[PDB]
RNA sequence: AGGGUU
């Protein structure tokens, strides 16, 4: 039992071996759950390993581990597109995001830059909620 | 009228009259106009046509540009469409005569573009759909494809929008120099021709056209003509057809987008109607499934995930350039990011507020539509401007992900559709939501897909069968609730269900991992259905059913009705046992388990799961899961339609990796022979042949068109390797020497006794090359010998590649083994696979093999305990493998290895002197003649020393592996070198065998044109690839196509979608070269001769030609074989008791007289079996044998009483052949059913039938006009064996001239054989 | 219709 998580160690050391090791973190992952998080943060063999990330993001109910999965899904137009969903599905925070998309939507030229900042700024903008 | 159309035929064109009156255009208008349009197109009329040969021997062969009509268009289309209906070749009468077949293809496209309502009726429209279908799925015709090729080319682009060929021509720029050339070559052509060339590039386009006005002329609520749909529904028919054929896709594609017909087609009142356009709307998401499947319509590659990704990237961005530069109210929208806009729900978001002039405008600037002139209003709806934006740019899922997304079972919305599953009756007039089966496949997924789809639609049918047969037994009444009125074997009260496990989803996928229940039944039943229940084994598949029933107690019902109001049928779902419950509440040495209570677990579908719950959820639906109130298990046997259909979404799923010699064969397009060995590039010079050849002359003799050159004069010299080059007719060969194996003489090899012929050599020769090997096989040419001895050849020459041998049934498997049996091949080398009757001298199975190595460990530890003492080594212990191991290294090659060191590096007497083994070898040497033969014979002796302890090194493993299970998995994965299974088990086990990490390297199959298609394909993946490729190294079929298909349960597969076409029959008509045998060996030439014909230069061998059992007659009988007239009795033919139950009372009681006749002239009962193409027939021949026969001493039971379909791969000497229609021909027609019946006789084939219905019948000609060349009266010697075949007899010929006669003349004979003598049987 | 050591 043991066995398995020093074979993974092997594997941490170094596709085919990154699918049994993670398929050995998946198989269930509590930390290790977080640590697939390192998996994100790392590679992703496809849009399913990325989902699997998501759902541990889903699965953890605080902030970062979302962040994480958000990011592992973007690394390139179209992951940002996908970070950009989420975020307007998650109404958890506008921080984490808010920086992420900034950096992230400085590599454009035109139009949806400009129309695309005018956005996020529309965005952007009882007693509190009166206010 | 049948006797008009009937008496027209025998004036005018009916085969087997003499003189005709000449022809008559008149009787092409008449028959037409009063039997075909005015009858309403009725089918009976056309069938009687069509049989008649009014096609073949009136219409074609009197068609002329001059004489052309309407009439004579329709007529031509009528019966070719009745052909395929029929499925009988349809295009021989144009290939006879191809002269004037352009000018009626030009002006068969011209009346399907007529007007609406104008000259041709809808309905005479729709025929002309259908026949063009017909065409466009027939271009392997030459005739055919010469006059398709101009509708279908690149020129067809001139039919583009002018803006929409200028954006395609810059998308591929390097199409713009050919689509110049055409401009030019075009300049070249006179007036008229270039007329008629725009006229053939235009016709699809236009054809389009003329489908949307017809679409957009149906009603939403008010009465629509039948005709109207129809026309619709073949109109979608044809363009998935074109669309999923890449040959007709390749530009057509760009062409239907072009046209926008799909988006015109869901917004249509058709689609909207539940009743009226179910229909089409099943057909248009079939075609929905092609215009956006995942293939390059230029490479013809499947489509990569990056590569969808960036063509819908590209259409967004595209989209939003012309939106920033040209929009300014929707300027805001553009800025939008592409993924947040690219959602439907985002699409529909920004561009549905704009108004219907806006979105036209947008299409414009993407080349979808004209420019809107300046203040002008566009003439489109605005849905549909919105919907054809809104669909080209949406996110699409793939079509891995939509087939992921399937369950596995049907549901009741799916088992009692028509449409998707027909019954039996269906008669091929209307077409159904099915894929077919030709030539060629786009891609492997599309392949995969349609055999995905054809094999779940079967056998939800079946299932859908089933459950009404059990379900009604049980006769659900209310009582608000249920009470049955009756029992079922096979269906029992659900007691008790409840969901117990909803698992989480994987990554990626949303849907449970996993769903399981337990379902509760009460065995208050018969002990040995109580039994069968409790026989329920993990993987069995059980259908859960909801009835609420509609009648009151006590209603009867009637099965002729509607099921699902008859007992209230709400819902239908399946299941998949893990197990049976014991009393500690464990799944299941197994247990006695008490009380009449049972609980299984079981596995749900969990996509039907989600959706149930997502249906419950999101609209309210009840919980499904809370009503069943039925379970009905079913026959195992015919209950694999779940596993298969995994296995085949799991290979989808793979990477699929066959190998790339194969790929395009495979998908049926490419070059049919570029896996011939001949132009492998790994083909190998030099092969072992072995024991192949008897003699050198027998070698000479196999190679008709080479010379052959031996290394060796000496005649006495002269196994063989011969060495093939790369002058060039010129082999050599090189006889060798066996390498001596030992002093004891009997373990010298078995060795092959069958001289084969040159042929058979070419397809042995073949199959121990690299690639694919195609063996066509009639009726008793050697298929099994040759199927041994390329295996033989393959175990010898290359050890340690492993054969895969794959059959459809388990007879085929019992002659192969058999024959290797006799053939120098180890038995811990083989093993047999299954799910049976041991039917060999030895057990293949993996009990049969555990068990011999078990046994022969024993007896070689032992034999190492004897040559330890014979050597003076002491020690009591006995040996395991691994001491054996040790004894080899230290004691065995220790004095080897000295002995060669003194011998060989040199006296006669020092080979003995010093030979290390003279104790052990006491009850077995030298010669003392020369050095070189003594040293070999030592060399031998060491050989047969090492092979006890290479034996023993492989039968370790059973030391280490205690259960039977894991050593049989060791001698599966590592041992045996042949590996043999049907396909069934095969399809069953792919999951587990590639879990086990089974490898092999070659392929061989028998009676391969009896497998279906994605049963053949499936052996090929049992294994993971190797380094990223595949590991197969050959694949050799052996099969007859020109024998029976596979067995469709429902013909309404292969009426409509050819679904009993087997992989190999698809590989011999797309042209891969095959090895013909052509020499049988089992029947007399005589006979050979009923079915001969059908192959290519089938003759007989020598022994058939010579032997003087062959020439023997049959006694008591004149001819060898008859065909016997029939006619009625007491006024009756044909009957049919029960429906399509056909019989024939005076064939069937002049058969069993017969049978009686040769009973009591002496004849071994059991070497005659009686055949009929009926099981109606049959039950009635059976009848007649218990109430004719009986108790009788004299007359014994014929071997078997069966059906021509039952006795496929089966002979007697004898057969007697009933077959039994009068009214029509029926399936007979199907000359793969005549050539069977034809063959299973060696001796004696008699006949009975009404000789003029099948004289009638074109496709049977080649064997009744021979049946017919001898007397249709039975002529017997009842005197009567030594008399020879040719010879005037020596006895009385009678002639029996009808049945009543017959039984008669047998009953006289039989009592005065009771009163002469008497025998005792008790 | 399936087998193993402080």
């Amino acid at each position: 039992v043991m066995t398995v998580r020093d074979f993974t160690q092997v594997f941490d050391s170094y596709e085919e071996s990154m699918i049994a090791a993670k398929m050995e973190t998946a198989s269930e992952e509590e930390e290790d759950d977080v640590d697939l998080e390192l998996r994100l943060a790392r590679f992703e063999q496809l849009i399913s390993r990325r989902p699997l990330l998501l759902n541990s993001v889903l699965l953890r109910q605080n902030p970062h581990h979302v962040h994480e999965w958000h990011k592992r899904v973007a690394l390139g137009r179209p992951r940002e597109i996908i970070n950009t969903y989420t975020e307007a599905v998650q109404t958890v925070d506008p921080f984490k995001a808010t920086g992420k998309p900034h950096t992230l939507w400085v590599a454009f030229a035109k139009f949806y830059e400009d129309n695309g900042q005018l956005d996020d700024a529309r965005v952007i903008l009882k007693v509190n909620f009166k206010q | 009228n049948a006797e008009f159309v009937t008496q027209l035929a025998c004036k005018y064109w009916a085969p087997h009259i003499k003189k005709k009156s000449p022809f008559d255009i008149k009787v092409i208008e008449d028959i037409y106009e009063k039997e075909i349009v005015k009858s309403r197109f009725a089918i009976r009329k056309i069938m009687l046509l069509e049989f008649s040969q009014y096609l073949e021997n009136y219409l074609w062969m009197n068609y002329s540009p001059e004489v052309s009509s309407k009439a004579y268009l329709m007529s031509i289309c009528c019966m070719v469409n009745e052909k395929f209906r029929e499925n009988v070749p349809a295009w021989e009468i144009f290939k006879k005569k191809p002269d004037h077949f352009p000018f009626f293809f030009k002006h068969i496209l011209k009346a399907a573009l007529a007007e609406t309502d104008g000259e041709f009726s809808l309905h005479e429209q729709t025929v002309l759909l259908l026949f063009l279908d017909h065409c466009f799925n027939s271009l392997e015709v030459d005739l055919i494809r010469s006059q398709v090729q101009q509708l279908i080319s690149l020129p067809m682009w001139m039919g583009l929008q002018l803006a929409r060929l200028e954006l395609e021509l810059k998308k591929t720029p390097k199409l713009r120099k050919f689509w110049n050339l055409i401009k030019k070559n075009d300049e070249k052509m006179d007036p008229e021709a270039r007329e008629q060339a725009y006229q053939e590039r235009r016709f699809l386009s236009q054809l389009i056209q003329k489908f949307i006005s017809v679409l957009k002329s149906v009603p939403l609520s008010e009465p629509v003509t039948m005709d109207k749909v129809h026309y619709c529904e073949r109109f979608i028919e044809l363009m998935i057809d074109l669309e999923a054929l890449l040959p007709t896709r390749r530009w057509f594609n760009t062409i239907l987008d072009d046209s926008h017909l799909l988006v015109h087609c869901y917004l249509s009142n058709l689609v909207r109607r539940e009743e009226d356009g179910h229909l089409f709307s099943q057909l248009l998401d079939m075609l929905k499934f092609y215009t956006g499947f995942e293939i390059n319509d230029q490479t013809g590659n499947a489509l990569t995930e990056n590569e969808m990704t960036t063509i819908h990237y590209d259409r967004i961005t595209s989209l939003q350039r012309a939106a920033f530069a040209h929009f300014p109210e929707l300027y805001d929208f553009a800025l939008s990011n592409v993924a947040e806009v690219d959602t439907r729900e985002s699409l529909v978001k920004f561009f549905g507020p704009l108004s219907s002039n806006t979105l036209h405008q947008v299409a414009s600037y993407l080349c979808l539509l004209p420019t809107l002139p300046k203040n002008e209003d566009t003439t489109f709806d605005k849905e549909f401007l919105l919907e054809l934006l809104v669909s080209r740019h949406e996110r699409r899922i793939s079509q891995i992900q939509q087939l992921n997304q399937m369950p596995l079972y049907p549901t009741e919305k799916i088992i009692w559709d028509e449409n998707i599953v027909p019954t039996e009756y269906y008669s091929g007039e209307g077409c159904l939501a099915l894929p077919k089966l030709n030539l060629q496949f786009l891609t492997l997924h599309d392949y995969l897909l349609r055999n995905f789809n054809l094999f779940r639609l079967e056998s939800t049918y079946e299932i859908r069968q089933d459950i009404e047969d059990s379900v009604s037994r049980m006769k659900p009444w209310q009582s608000g609730g249920v009470v049955f009125g009756g029992w079922a074997r096979m269906a029992q009260p659900i007691v008790a269900f409840t969901v117990v496990e909803v698992a989480k989803p994987n990554i990626g996928e949303n849907w449970p991992t996993r769903v399981r229940a337990d379902v509760t039944i009460n065995l208050n039943v018969r002990d040995h259905i109580k039994d069968e229940w409790e026989g329920l084994r993990k993987h069995d598949v059980c259908f859960l059913i909801t009835v609420r029933p509609t009648k009151p107690y006590g209603t009867k019902f009637d099965r002729r009705r509607p099921f699902i109001e008859q007992v209230g049928l709400v819902y239908v779902r399946g299941c998949e046992i893990q197990g049976m419950l014991d009393d500690k509440g464990r799944v299941i040495p197994r247990p006695n388990l008490r009380g009449e209570s049972r609980t299984f677990r079981v596995f749900l579908d969990p996509n039907q799961y989600q959706q149930d719950m997502t249906n419950t959820i999101q609209n309210g639906a009840e919980d499904v899961y809370e009503t069943f109130n039925i379970i009905m298990r079913r026959k195992p046997k015919e209950n694999n339609f779940k596993a298969v259909l995994e296995t085949i979404r799991n290979l989808m799923n793979t990477d699929c990796v066959v190998p790339d010699w194969l790929h395009d064969i495979i998908l049926g397009y490419g070059d049919p022979s570029s896996a011939h060995y001949s132009k492998m590039p790994n083909q190998i010079a030099t092969l072992d042949f072995n024991d192949t050849f008897l003699s050198i002359e027998h070698l000479k003799a196999s190679f008709p068109g080479h010379n052959v050159k031996v290394t060796v004069e000496d005649p006495a010299l002269q196994p063989f390797r011969i060495t093939f080059p790369v002058e060039a007719k010129t082999l050599i060969v090189e006889p060798h020497v066996i390498p001596n194996r030992g002093p004891y003489p009997y373990n010298q090899p078995k060795r092959n006794t069958i001289q084969f012929t040159h042929t058979q050599i070419e397809a042995i020769r073949a199959g121990m090359q690299p690639g694919l090997t195609m063996v066509v096989g009639p009726p008793g040419t050697g298929k099994t010998d040759v199927a041994v001895q390329i295996i033989s050849n393959i175990y010898h020459n290359f050890p340690e590649q492993r054969t895969l041998i794959v059959t459809h049934s388990n007879q085929a498997l019992n002659q192969l083994f058999e024959k290797i049996m006799a053939l120098d091949i180890d038995e811990r080398h083989l093993l047999r696979l299954g799910h049976e009757e041991l039917e060999t001298e030895k057990d293949f199975s993996r009990y049969g093999r555990v068990n011999y190595v078990l046994a022969r460990r024993i007896e070689l530890l032992e034999e190492v305990k004897r040559l330890q003492k014979s050597l003076g080594v002491p020690g009591d212990a006995s040996y395991t493998c691994e001491t054996a191991g040790y004894f080899f290294l230290y004691q065995v090659m220790s004095r080897w290895e000295e002995y060669i060191s003194k011998v060989k590096n040199p006296d006669v007497t020092e080979v003995s002197t010093f030979f290390p083994f003279h104790e052990y070898f006491a009850n077995a040497i030298f010669k003392g003649r020369s050095y070189e033969e003594d040293m070999e014979i030592a060399e031998g002796c060491f050989r047969h020393i090492k092979k006890i302890f290479t034996q023993l090194e492989e039968f370790r493993a059973s030391e280490l592996l205690r259960s039977g299970l894991d050593r049989s998995k060791y001698l599966l994965v590592k041992e045996a070198k042949i590996i043999a299974m049907t396909c069934t088990h095969a399809a069953l086990k792919r999951h587990d065998l590639v879990k086990l990490g089974f490898k092999y390297d070659n392929i061989l199959m028998e009676e391969a044109a009896q497998i279906l298609e994605i049963e053949t394909f499936i052996p090929l993946l049992l294994q993971n690839p190797q380094d990223g490729f595949s590991r197969l190294k050959r694949w050799i079929m052996i099969g007859d196509h020109h024998q029976l298909p596979p067995v469709i349960k429902n013909m309404a597969f292969q009426k409509y979608s050819n679904m009993e076409q087997s992989l190999f029959t698809r590989f011999v008509r797309v042209g891969v070269p095959t090895v013909d045998l052509d020499a049988q060996g089992r029947a007399r030439a005589s006979l050979c001769n009923l079915y001969n014909w059908r192959y290519k230069n089938l003759g007989n061998l020598p022994h058939v030609q010579l032997l003087p059992e062959f020439s023997t007659a049959n006694a008591g009988l004149l001819y060898d074989f008859q065909l016997i007239n029939v006619e009625d009795f007491q006024g009756v033919g044909e009957s049919e008791p029960n429906p399509y139950f056909y019989q024939n009372l005076g064939e069937a009681e002049y058969v069993v007289a017969l049978f009686m006749y040769m009973c009591l002239l002496g004849y071994p009962a059991d070497k005659i079996s009686i055949l009929t193409t009926y099981n109606g027939q049959k039950h009635l021949i059976r009848d007649i044998i218990n109430r004719r026969c009986g108790n009788n001493p004299l007359i014994g039971r014929p071997n078997k009483v069966t059906t021509v379909d039952r006795f496929q791969g089966q002979q007697n000497d004898y057969i007697l052949l009933s077959l039994v229609r009068t009214r029509a021909v029926g399936h007979l027609r199907d000359v793969r059913r005549l050539v069977v019946a034809m063959s299973r006789a060696r001796l004696g084939l008699y006949i009975f039938a009404r000789v003029s219905l099948f004289q009638n019948c074109f496709e049977l000609t080649p064997a009744f006009s021979q049946l017919t060349a001898r007397p249709l009266h039975l002529h017997i010697i009842p005197t009567e064996t030594t008399r020879k075949n040719g010879e005037r007899p020596s006895h009385e010929v009678q002639i029996i001239k009808n049945m009543p006669q017959m039984a008669n003349f047998v009953y006289n004979m039989y009592m005065h054989l009771i009163q002469t003598t008497h025998h005792y049987h008790q």
